[PDB]
RNA sequence: UAAAGUUGCUGCAGUUAAAAAGCUCGUAGUUGGAUCUCUCUCGGCCGAAGCGUUUACUUUGAAAAAAUUAGAGUGUUCAAAGCAGGCCGCCUGGAUACCGCAGCUAGGAAUAAUGGAAUAGGACCGCGGUUCUAUUUUGUUG
């Protein structure tokens, strides 16, 4: 079930058994390397490239093809963000919901739910911590967090 | 060419390598040959009275051998006839590491070094034209593994007559013995 | 979340013979799992079992044949030592007759007779009768 | 009912169910290679594609992203891959 | 560094250090010699303590404390007082009622020699029992292993 | 004390008999998915070292007062006991086991925790560069 909610949903991708290129491919390693770099340089996190070369180019996956994960790539090639996107999407929202409950102060839907985003940005943040992905004094504080935003 | 990780060279290795120059030398794919190279080759018995030949390649030049292996294996079983031949990457295993293991590991073994992956590794690539779709390990009452493997559809005639000596080299370099077949539901 | 997948395979099995039915699917497969398996086999107990491989964590299809009365647990792994063994005996067996318990030693994962006959000890990891 | 065999034949058993729950999981989803009657040259494009994605040598919508299955445009001829 | 930070002089008791000095006695150098000693068990002496000019009488390698008795492990908590650290040492107590166990601890204030600088929190240390140095200190840290996350 | 599975580790209950916090979050605690199979002086490949990756577990070996308990021998007239006694000077006992946890020790390596190589200040390999270096001067050292 949900962390954070009493669903138990069931939705999420099938990966095929098969982890060979497809025979339709016809991109070399190198080529969807350099389509990662140039999605990098627009801007667009990981989770969006492989969106976007799944959708248009065909890269069905792209660790089957260039033996690498994107979030890899980008780093071996120096073009990774500071702090992995999902706690950067798990801070944006709470900035957004802090952002709202400053002038809508009645409302405690959004309260409880700032509570549980808080409580989530600090597990992963935590988790981050032990696999030295973030420095050990790095802290998530609702003063200026609209910077690491 | 044939230069042996050991650096020891065999008469049917120097056969082989022999075969391989002349068709480096002289073929519609003299191109590639040139900058390629086996690491060894064996002959096997798989039953009755057929042989198979297991030529041991490189694993970096693999995926190359893998770009022009179905002439290669062609022109090949045409210059011996009635012996099928398998082109397997050379992979070597580290042994799982103990406690009482006195030098031989000094970094973390890689997974691709384990034994299974190794194996599996093995299957991958002497069935190459064929891409496996699945597998079954059937634990008979012995306690013994008999490994089912289904074969893609899209090749299926062209490597059928190899189920055979597919469990035969499979046997010889693994110990495990395994069935080939091919599902009807892709 | 689904801790040990080992009692999760051993309920299911339990509740298919109960059943009546003649096959049971197991998911997911562990190495635990496939020696505990094949104590329970050797034993008459199951009969032959599948292994599906899909490149996650693989399923088993365990063919039934009606001989089992329980095949059950012991959580937590429990050391046992080779005199505690007499008292799991009488503590989880039906009789002295038949039954099982299936450790987990130094010497890999065998019942209780074979691991007075190697004279080891252990983690309990179940039973079965 | 005796999973895993062939003498009762079951594919259509089998992509009845649910991806995830089947024997071994496999998505219900595919990559369609896509000609546009105006274009010259072939778009592979995923089933059920989030993006909007546009012609490599036009500015024609090929497909728009729906709750599922992206829809396709008129015209366009679509063809499943493997 | 100023090894004279007391109002007594700190000096190795075992040295003599003012030998007399004459044109043949200093050819542009002092000298001074270092008194170390090899402990036993295998622990090997590091090379701050030969080649270092800390005075620290408790210290096992250049000091006069002889290291008999239990050699145990902990990891290092507090490094707050001088000289000595607080480890922690983790263990399980058995119940038998239950068959199971139970976590406990114990603090150990052990000495800390200045030869073994850039030691950590988290730390692990090989300690040594020795005679009674404090109120509370009987073990001397013999050997420094770091965390896993050295890089 | 057992009966008391009416304190439930084995092994209890908690809709209505006594009982689940109004509801979420949350640190400690507890619990955690799959996965890795011939190296130091030798006069027996023929004495040895580990300098290498740690523990839990299990098995073993030391060490561990007696008395008590268990237990061997022994007709106290029997027995509780005792450590006696037996034979025609002689013969014989005064055993043995257990002794939990912690500590010590040595095999096993399943199970469980744990570790290395990811800006390579990574493994092996030969090269460029430094030292009184317990002798590289039976000759008084230089």
């Amino acid at each position: 079930g949900r962390m954070h909610a009493p669903g138990k949903g069931l939705s999420q991708s099938a990966l095929p058994y098969r982890r060979s290129v497809p025979t339709w491919l016809k991109l070399t390693s190198d080529d969807v390397k350099e389509q990662i770099y140039k999605l990098a340089k627009k801007g667009l996190t990981p989770s969006q490239i492989g969106v976007i070369l799944r959708d248009s180019h065909g890269v069905a996956q792209v660790r089957f093809v260039t033996g690498n994960k994107i979030l890899r790539i980008l780093k071996s090639k120096g073009l990774a963000p500071d702090l992995p996107e999902d706690l950067y999407h798990l801070i944006k929202k709470a900035v957004a919901v802090r952002k709202h409950l400053e002038r809508n102060r009645k409302d405690k839907d959004a309260k409880f739910r700032l509570i549980l985003i808080e409580s989530r940005i600090h597990r992963l943040a935590r988790y981050y911590k032990t696999k030295r992905v973030l420095p050990p004094n790095w802290k998530y504080e609702s003063s200026t967090a609209s910077a690491l935003v | 060419i044939v230069k042996p990780n050991g650096e020891k060279p065999d008469e049917f290795e120097s056969g082989i390598s022999q075969a391989l120059l002349e068709l480096e030398m002289n073929s519609d794919l003299k191109a590639q040959l040139r900058e390629l190279n086996i690491t060894a080759a064996k002959e096997i018995e798989v039953g009755g009275g057929r042989k198979a030949i297991i030529i041991f390649v490189p694993v970096p030049q693999l995926k190359s051998f893998q770009k022009i292996q179905v002439r290669l294996v062609r022109e090949l079983e045409k210059k011996f006839s009635g012996k099928h031949v398998v082109f397997i990457a050379q992979r070597r295993i580290l042994p799982k590491p103990t406690r009482k293991s006195r030098t031989k590991n000094k970094q973390k073994r890689p997974r691709s070094r384990t034994l299974t992956a190794v194996h599996d590794a093995i299957l991958e690539d002497l069935v190459f034209p064929s891409e496996i779709v699945g597998k079954r390990i059937r634990v008979k009452l012995d306690g013994s593994r008999l490994i089912k493997v289904h074969l893609d559809k899209a090749q299926q005639n062209n490597v059928e007559h190899k189920v055979e000596t597919f469990s035969g080299v499979y046997k010889k370099l693994t110990g495990k013995d395994v069935n080939f077949e091919f599902p009807e539901f892709q | 979340v689904r801790m040990n997948v080992l009692a999760d395979a051993l309920k299911s099995i339990n509740n298919a013979e109960k059943r009546g039915k003649r096959q049971v699917l197991i998911r997911p497969c562990s190495k635990v799992i496939v020696r505990f398996l094949t104590v329970m086999m050797k034993h008459g107990y199951i009969g032959e079992f599948e292994i599906i491989d899909d490149h996650r964590a693989g399923k088993i299809v365990v063919n039934l044949t009606g001989r089992l009365n329980k095949c059950g647990v012991i959580s937590p792994r429990f050391d046992v030592q080779l005199k505690d063994l007499e008292k799991w005996q009488n503590n989880l067996l039906p009789s002295r007759q038949f039954g099982f318990i299936v450790l987990t030693t130094s010497a890999g994962i065998m019942d209780h007779e074979e691991a007075r006959r190697k004279h080891t000890g252990g983690k309990i990891l179940g039973f079965f009768f | 009912p005796l999973a895993k065999d062939l003498l009762h034949p079951s594919p259509e058993e089998e992509k009845r169910k649910h991806k995830k729950k089947r024997l071994v999981q496999s998505p219900n989803s595919y990559f369609m290679d896509v000609k546009c009657p105006g274009c010259y040259k072939i778009t592979t494009v995923f089933s059920h594609a989030q993006t909007v994605v546009l012609c490599v040598g036009c500015s024609t919508v090929l497909c728009q992203p729906t709750g599922g299955k992206a829809r396709l445009t008129e015209g366009c001829s679509f063809r499943r891959k493997q | 560094a100023d090894i004279q930070t007391e109002r007594a002089y700190q000096k190795q008791p075992t040295i003599f250090q003012n030998k007399k000095r004459v044109l043949l006695g200093e050819t542009g150098k002092e000298k001074l010699p270092r008194y170390y000693k090899n402990i036993g068990l295998g622990f090997k002496t590091p090379k701050e303590a030969i080649e270092g000019t800390y005075i620290d009488k408790k210290c096992p390698f250049t000091g006069n404390v002889s290291i008999r008795g239990r050699i145990l492990s902990g990891v290092v908590t507090k490094m707050k007082m001088q000289r000595t650290i607080v480890i922690r040492r983790d263990y399980l107590h058995y119940i038998r009622k239950y068959n199971r166990f139970e976590k406990r601890h114990k603090n150990m204030s052990v000495h800390l020699s200045p030869c073994f600088r850039d030691v950590q929190i988290g730390d692990i240390v090989t300690v040594g029992e020795c005679r009674p140095l404090s109120k509370t200190v009987r073990f001397n840290v013999l050997k420094v292993t770091k965390a896993a996350g050295t890089k």
